RNA sequence: UAUUCUCAAACUUUAAAUAGGUAGGACGGUGCGGCUGCUUUGUUGAGCCGCACCACGGAAUCAAGAGCUCCAAGUGGGCCAUUUUUGGUAAGCAGAACUGGCGAUGCGGGAUGAACCGGAAGCCGGGUUACGGUGCCAAACUGCGCGCUAACCUAGAUCCCACAAAGGGUGUUGGUCGAUUAAGACAGCGCCGAAUCAACUAGCCCCGAAAAUGGAUGGCGCUUAAGCGCGCGACCUACACCCGGCCGUCGGGGCAAGUGCCAGGCCCCGAUGAGUAGGAGGGCGCGGCGGUCGCUGCAAAACCUUGGGCGCGAGCCUGGGCGGAGCGGCCGUCGGUGCAGAUCUUGGU
C-alpha cells in the first residue's frame, strides 16, 4: 500500500538459486524447532504461503512459538530512535536453524572443566579468550635471497595480453 | 685522563675473526645487486650487455 | 630490580641480534605490545 | 595493565615545541598522521 | 511555487540524540499470540501443580 | 654528516603456512628519508610484484647502506621510471658526488626541476658506480680532465655572517676574477 | 560446424569493497522428583514447577552512570560541500543517498566572501602551535641550496576561485629508438677535417587567444626573482594546546554529648564554559495594601552636574546645586509594573 506493494523490489531477493529450483528436499520438513532456538530467515520463492515480509529476509531471530506448519520468530527492527521486537509467524520452509551460537555451549563446558581443574590444584585462572596479540621473537634460518626491483615501463603491456 | 686504561677484549681472537667474516658477508649481500636478466627488452638500456 | 631488568632486556636484544647475524640467519624482533597515541586533529566536523 | 592504564588520566600534552610538518598527510608521505613507529619518542620529547 | 519533496537528511542524527533505545527484555515474556491449545494445557498443569 | 635520502636493504617474506613452511625470502634496495618509509615502500613493491601483502607478510631485516669512501668523487648512474602528465617513461641519468645519497638527492631535485615530477612519482630501477671511461653524459664527462681549470664566473657577495651586515655601504663592491 | 569485432538501468552464470542481521553465561549448566484436560503405540514428548551441586563473572576498549514517567515550547520554506547519483547542452538549474557544515557561530588563514583550510569561545599573564606565511604594504630571512623560464601578447605567481581547447614552433631544456663516421661522417670548393642526420617523448616559453567607464597575481613592484618544481635551517602567526590567577556551572567531601551556625552558613577537592527559535532559575526596577524600622523647613520628592564609588549586569550608594513639602529601607502580598522601532498615539522641535 501507499505506493509500494507487499513484494515490491523482490525480483532478486525472492528468486531461487541457479539450478536449484523445483522440488524441496525432505530435510527441510524433518527439522525440529523449539522455543528459544535462533533461526535464520531465508525466503523460499516457491512457497507462497507463510511468506515473511522482505525486510525479515536475511535476518536472524529467536523462536517464540511453534504451530503445526509455522514457527513464531521475534526479529529486531529499528524504527527511528528505538528497536522494536516484532513478532511474526513464518512457515518452516522460509526458516533455517542458525549457527550463530554453535560454539557457546562447547566453550562453557570447557571453561567449567578448566575452572574445576584449577580449583582442584588450588589456583585462580581466567577462562576468557583473548584477541590475537603480538608474537614473540624468533630466529629465521638464512636462505637464498631473491632481489626484487621495479619493472621498466613498456606501453605495449598496458593491455591485458598485450597490444 | 690518566691514559692508564686497560686493554679489555670481550671476545677472543677466533670468535672476533668469525664475527668480522660474518659482518663482511652480511655487508656484501647488503650491497649486492640483481642481474636484471628478467627484462630482455631493456637489456641494452640497463647496461647488462 | 626493575632497572636491572630493563638493562638485561636491552643487552639480551643486542646479543640476540648479534648471534643471529653470526649464524647467518635473521632475528625477528618481538612485535611492540604497547603504543602511545596522540590526537593531532581538532573536534570540528567529525564523522560519527 | 588495563586497570593501571585506566587509572591514568589521559595525558594533556602541550603543542609541539618545534611544530608539525603536515597533519593532513600520513607520516609515510612526509606528514604527521599514522604509525611513525620508534620516531614517536622524539615527538613526545617535543610535546612533553 | 514548488518546494522540496522528501529527504532523510538529519534524521539519523535525530534518532541518535536519545536512541537507539533497546527495550529491556524481562525474564518472562508475554504469552499473547501463542498456540491457544498449548496455553490452555499449561494453565491446567499449573492449576494442578 | 646528514643525508636527506638514505639507502636501506629491506628483507621480508610471506607468513609461513602449512603449504609453505619456508616461503621465499625477498630483498630490496630502497631509498627513503627514514626506515619506516623504506619499509612502507618495500611492502608496496612486494604487494605489487609478488602478491605478498604487509598484513600476511613478515619483516625480517632492515639495514642502512653507507658509502664506502665518502671522501672521494665517483660517477653514479641511475636508471629510473617516472610518470608524466600523460604517461610513464624510462630515464637514465648520471651524476658526480662523493656519496650515492647525494647523487640520489640530485636526481630527485633535477627530476622536479626539469620534468615537474614529484618524489612519489619516481621509481628507481637501478643504481651503479660508473667508471669515468664508461660515462655516457657530456655533463659528467666534462670534468674528467687531469688539468681542470676555470675561473669563478658567478660569485655572490655577502659578509661572513649577518653580524657584519649593513644596509648602507660607503663604496660599491669591488669584484674581479 | 568451429571461430571472431563490439554491447545492456528495466540481461546474466560468476561476483567484490563498503554497509546489514545474530551470538559471546549469574535470565547459565548438571542430576533427581512433580503437574497437565496438550502430545505419543508408549510418564513418548512439550512446556512449567520444586529439591541438590557447580558456576573467577567467561572477547577487546570505554562506560562525566543506567532505567522509567509526567507537562509543555519552538519547528514542520531550508541551504552548501567531498563521494554515490537522476532529468537537462548547460546553469550560482531541478531532484534523490551517507556524512559533515551554514542556518543558530564568533575567532586565525583564503586581499575581499554563510558554506573552503584551521579551529570552535568564561575575564586575564606567560609559553607553543594549526591553516597560512617570512621584498615593502605587513609580524617573520632580500636566509642556506639545485635546476628551468626571458614572454618585442599586460611572462608568471598557490584547493574551492573567480576559465581556456584542438592544433602548432629549427625558442630552449632533459630523455627514448634508429642511421653515417679516422678502410675519413655532413655543407663549399678528388682536396678539405670531427662529429653528423632523422623520428618520437615532455618540462618551461610563444602562437592559437576579439568588447565595450580607467584597473587590477590584492597593490607597488619583482628577472644572482620577490616567477616555476624540489629541498634544508631559523623564524612569524589564532579566542586552538600547555602552566598559573580569577568568575560562573556541575560533581564530591568536612563541620554537635555543639568553645555553637545568615548549616538557606563556612571550608576543602576535581571537571568544565558557542548559542537563534524555545524552556527554566536567580536577581534588578516601578506603583499600591498588611506589618515593621526610619528620614524630613538645621530642607522631602523631582530635576541638574568633565564630583566620587559599588556591582559582570539590570541597577545602587553618595558630594555639590536647584527646588520648598513630603519621602524611603526591610518582610509578605497585589498590579492597568520596565520600550528604539509598530508608514505606532498626542504634544513639542
Ligand atoms: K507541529
Ligand atoms: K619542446
Ligand atoms: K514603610
Ligand atoms: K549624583
Ligand atoms: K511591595
Ligand atoms: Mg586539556
Ligand atoms: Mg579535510
Ligand atoms: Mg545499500
Ligand atoms: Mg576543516
Ligand atoms: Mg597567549
Ligand atoms: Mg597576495
Ligand atoms: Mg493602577
Amino acid at each position: 500500500p501507499a505506493g509500494h506493494g507487499l513484494r515490491s523490489r523482490t525480483r532478486d531477493s525472492f528468486s531461487r538459486a541457479f539450478r536449484k529450483k523445483g522440488t524441496i528436499p525432505l530435510s527441510t520438513y524433518l527439522r525440529i524447532f523449539k522455543i528459544g532456538d535462533y533461526v535464520d530467515i531465508k525466503v523460499n520463492g516457491a512457497i507462497h504461503k507463510g511468506m515473511p515480509h522482505k525486510f525479515y529476509h536475511g535476518r536472524t531471530g529467536r523462536v517464540w512459538n511453534v504451530t503445526k506448519r509455522a514457527v513464531g520468530v521475534e526479529v529486531n527492527k529499528q524504527v527511528r530512535n528505538k528497536i522494536l521486537r516484532k513478532r511474526i509467524h513464518v512457515r518452516i520452509e522460509h526458516v533455517q536453524l542458525s549457527r550463530c551460537t554453535e560454539e557457546v555451549k562447547e566453550r562453557m563446558k570447557k571453561n567449567d572443566q578448566l575452572k574445576a581443574e584449577a580449583k582442584a590444584r588450588g589456583e585462580v585462572i581466567s577462562t576468557k579468550r583473548q584477541p590475537v596479540g603480538p608474537k614473540p621473537g624468533f630466529m629465521v634460518e638464512g636462505a637464498t635471497l631473491e632481489t626484487v626491483t621495479p619493472i621498466p615501463y613498456d606501453v605495449v603491456n598496458d593491455l591485458k595480453g598485450g597490444y | 685522563k690518566e691514559k692508564l686504561d686497560k686493554k679489555r677484549h670481550q671476545v677472543t681472537k677466533e670468535e672476533a675473526s668469525a664475527i668480522r667474516a660474518a659482518g663482511t658477508s652480511w655487508f656484501k649481500t647488503m650491497i649486492s645487486d640483481s642481474d636484471y636478466t628478467e627484462f630482455e627488452n631493456f637489456t641494452k638500456w640497463l647496461g647488462v650487455t | 630490580q626493575y632497572a636491572k631488568e630493563y638493562e638485561a632486556q636491552e643487552r639480551e636484544l643486542i646479543q640476540l641480534k648479534r648471534e643471529a647475524r653470526l649464524k647467518g640467519g635473521f632475528y625477528v624482533d618481538p612485535e611492540a605490545k604497547l603504543l602511545f597515541i596522540i590526537r593531532i586533529r581538532g573536534i570540528n566536523a567529525m564523522a560519527p | 595493565f588495563k586497570e593501571a592504564n585506566n587509572f591514568l588520566w589521559p595525558f594533556q600534552l602541550k603543542a609541539p615545541l618545534g611544530g608539525l610538518k603536515k597533519k593532513r598527510n600520513h607520516y609515510v608521505e612526509g606528514g604527521d598522521a599514522g604509525n611513525r613507529e620508534n620516531y614517536i619518542n622524539e615527538l613526545i620529547r617535543r610535546m612533553n | 511555487a514548488k518546494s522540496k519533496n522528501h529527504t532523510a537528511h538529519n534524521q539519523s542524527y535525530k534518532a541518535h540524540r536519545n536512541g537507539i533505545k533497546k527495550p529491556r527484555k524481562h525474564r518472562h515474556s508475554s504469552t499473547k499470540g501463542m498456540d491457544p491449545k498449548f496455553l490452555r494445557n499449561q494453565r491446567y498443569a499449573r492449576k494442578h501443580n | 654528516v646528514t643525508y636527506k635520502f638514505h639507502q636501506y636493504q629491506v628483507v621480508g617474506r610471506a607468513l609461513p603456512t602449512e603449504n609453505d613452511e619456508h616461503p621465499k625470502i625477498y630483498r630490496m634496495k630502497l631509498w627513503a628519508t627514514n626506515e619506516v618509509r623504506a619499509k612502507s615502500k618495500f611492502w608496496y613493491y612486494l604487494r605489487k610484484l609478488k602478491k605478498v601483502k604487509k598484513s600476511n607478510g613478515q619483516m625480517l631485516a632492515i639495514n642502512e647502506i653507507f658509502e664506502k669512501n665518502p671522501t672521494k668523487i665517483k660517477n653514479y648512474g641511475i636508471w629510473l621510471r617516472y610518470q608524466s602528465r600523460t604517461g610513464y617513461h624510462n630515464m637514465y641519468k648520471e651524476y658526480r658526488d662523493t656519496t650515492l645519497n647525494g647523487a640520489v638527492e640530485q636526481m630527485y631535485t633535477e627530476m622536479a626541476s626539469r620534468h615537474r615530477v614529484r618524489h612519489h612519482c619516481i621509481q628507481i630501477i637501478k643504481t651503479a658506480t660508473i667508471p669515468a671511461k664508461l660515462c655516457k653524459r657530456e655533463s659528467t664527462k666534462q670534468f674528467h680532465d687531469s688539468k681542470i681549470k676555470f675561473p669563478l664566473v658567478f660569485k655572490k657577495v655577502r659578509p661572513p655572517s649577518r653580524k657584519l651586515k649593513t644596509t648602507y655601504k660607503a663604496t660599491r663592491p669591488n669584484l674581479f676574477m
